């Protein structure tokens, strides 16, 4: 009678766990997490197989999802969405002055304030307002190109970064690119 | 041409027969529930789920067992068993465990409930409950459908966590390949919502189906000491037909 | 303290069903045969083999169709499916249709044997028998025991050809994979006496367990009509754990 | 009835069927599943490994 | 007779018990911790793909 | 001691450098 209220109880529970075991212990739920991200894009002349919800990476790290790849047909050029992070990959409350004094620094030099058009004050007082908000860490001269892992695996997205002055604001057209390369690519450039 | 005579008789009787099993179901689905229908169901679902949880978490592990025995003496000759986690994890979630247990809830469970309504048929227990006024297919039938299609889908659950983890035992901890390998070439291949739901709604279509066949058999039998026991292998082998024929077409829906 | 005595007065009786079982085993096959005893095995193959020739059919091709489907579906993203047609046919002929071909056996002419031997014992038909002086054990239960033996292995090769066939069908005129390539992946990488001899041995061993377990619950009745059907899933439940306990241990001796 | 009960019963197995070749379409294995197409083709000198329904 | 009736319910239920914790620690969700380990640190300019956990 | 950094390190030479350079 209560061996039957109870015995339901029990077998509610070991579904209980053998469903919390599958969601964060086997499939990827708990690792997948965008911490208000917001988004980019980019334009390909190549892409064989960029699987959606594949990953992007800086140095070799997951910093980026991909969402959609359509093509562009008045170039007849790929477009790509990618929503990287806000936290891995822009500079947070106290950060901010971070890149101010780095502005300052390698960007508001003096040798290199005399090399442009003259002024006092042009330059330095939009180092503090373009600065402030909508920036990431992707110095501008940074291109993502389409890599694989290892020879077997999927297709996700390298940014190299280099140099850099100004940075990429937000939802901005990633300058360069590089395709992928296959056999036909391959062979077809070994000569 | 009699042979010909019969055999054709013989398929039109089990055309019909599934118009009688269509019009029931409808019949049980579209009532607002009596009162006092969820004590019965509570106490139906101690008789169908929870004496079916012994078999399924022991045969759950056997087959754990003889795929991470399998997976590895393949993926060695190829040396990339760093997808033996993988492999083991998407056999089970979206085909073994579904399939398989519901070829073993037909058997426990699916035809025990044969012998139970059908054992009210033939001792009178049904024509003697319609005579007070209570209608045995809400009485008796109901409670006993809708704790078939709740404890099947809590029931592959139970089986592919299990079956995992017995993988996982002679995978790594017996033929020696790395842990944490295993465990990260899951969360790189396995989605949930494409991988553990569809392997959840695979199920809830042969719940349905398991439980409405081995309802309809035990309610239209013939009353007859050995006219109940032709009924319930006429249960095992309509359900085993039928979960492997709602595979193929829910397979080629879900990957394809 | 009850529940703990009530439940080990459970498995000391279902150990000592094991012993009647064992000897009733060895009273069988250690006697030469009863005049007539040929023209009863003949029958008895039409019972048990040739009426489960239409379910074992039918789903063969199912899994079939299956395994030609999501062997595709993973071996397009590496791009190798020269081994497609090694995969599906080292699925079946090792581990599948060894055993899923005893799970549907075990339903339909497993537990159709105990329905049969037990409206035998209900019925008194067993007693009769004996006090004319002719022993049932011999007469009776013989002939459906070497019936069940020989008609299991030749209904797994039934299930292996069909699976390969459904799944050369999917493969190769659906999905369009190469036809020549398909049947010159397989004669590579599958042997026969390593691959289809260990998968006839597998199913001798499922099918003596399938059978003497389905003949002892039918003889070993308690005579009652809601006694028969009670012994009817307790031989699908047996056969399905025997299956897959014997499974693990058979496919870590032939291939470790 | 009895007449009832068979056809509630032939129009279950028809509708069967036609589940069966409405998931046989869209799981792309069977018809074509793309929309409004116009066709084109090609003279090459070497086409190995092509069958039909490549990329 | 009761104490074999008895010996056989614990014998039973102590195999039936003690193998979920086995069960439990082989799945990683209970323990999974070295002995007295510590955290050193270093750090790369490019690591592709070095997932967590890895040996 | 323990809790320290090791600091000399290499990274990873990956194929779209390597078969890019082996030509």
């Amino acid at each position: 009678s209560r061996t039957s209220e109870l015995a339901v109880g029990i077998f509610v529970i070991i579904f209980g766990i053998a469903l919390f075991f599958l969601a964060m212990k086997v499939s990827g739920l708990v690792g997948t997490n965008l911490s208000d991200g917001y988004t980019m894009k980019a334009q390909f002349d190549n892409v064989n197989g960029l699987k959606p919800r594949a990953k992007v990476t800086m140095s070799g790290v997951t910093i980026g999802r991909v969402d959609s790849i359509t093509l562009d047909p008045v170039t007849r050029l790929a477009t790509v969405t990618f929503d990287l992070d806000g936290k891995l990959t822009s500079f947070n409350a106290e950060q901010l002055k971070e890149v101010q004094k780095n502005a300052l620094d390698e960007l508001r030099y003096s040798s290199d304030y005399t090399q442009a058009t003259p002024a006092q004050q042009k330059t330095m007082e939009q180092q503090l307002i373009s600065n402030m908000n909508s920036i990431t860490s992707i110095d501008e001269d940074a291109y993502i190109m389409v890599a694989t892992n290892g020879l077997l695996g999927e297709k996700y997205l390298k940014i190299v970064p280099g140099g850099g002055l100004n940075y990429l604001k937000r939802g901005d057209t990633i300058s360069n690119t590089q395709g992928t390369m296959d056999l036909e690519d391959l062979i077809s450039k070994f000569i | 041409m009699n042979t010909i005579a019969w055999l054709g008789r013989l398929v039109i009787e089990r055309i019909r027969g599934i118009g009688v099993a269509a019009l029931m179901l409808l019949q049980i689905i579209f009532s607002l529930p009596s009162a006092g229908g969820f004590g019965r169901f509570v106490y139906q679902m101690h008789r169908v789920g929870v004496m079916s949880l012994l078999i399924i978490t022991v045969s759950g592990l056997f087959i754990g067992l003889v795929l991470g025995l399998q997976g590895y003496s393949i993926l060695v000759n190829v040396g990339s068993e760093s997808m033996l986690g993988t492999m083991v994890s998407l056999t089970l979630l979206r085909e073994l465990a579904p399939v398989v247990a519901a070829l073993l809830f037909a058997g426990r469970a699916g035809s025990a409930l044969t012998a139970e309504i059908g054992s009210m048929k033939q001792s009178e227990q049904l024509a003697s409950m319609e005579m007070i006024g209570v209608d045995p297919l809400k009485q008796i039938v109901s409670p006993r459908l809708w704790a078939g299609i709740v404890s099947l889908p809590m029931l592959t659950v139970i089986f592919a966590a299990i079956g995992i983890v017995g993988g996982k035992l002679v995978g790594v901890d017996f033929l020696g390949v790395d842990e944490g390998s295993f465990w990260s070439g899951m969360q790189n291949n396995v989605q949930f919502g494409h991988d553990v739901v569809n392997g959840i709604i695979k199920s809830i279509v042969f719940a349905l189906l398991c439980t409405w066949i081995a309802v309809f058999q035990g309610y239209a039998c013939d009353p007859t000491p050995e006219g109940i026991a032709t009924a319930m292998t006429r249960t095992v082998v309509y359900s085993s037909l039928c979960v492997l024929g709602f595979d193929f077409v829910l397979t080629a829906v879900m990957f394809g």
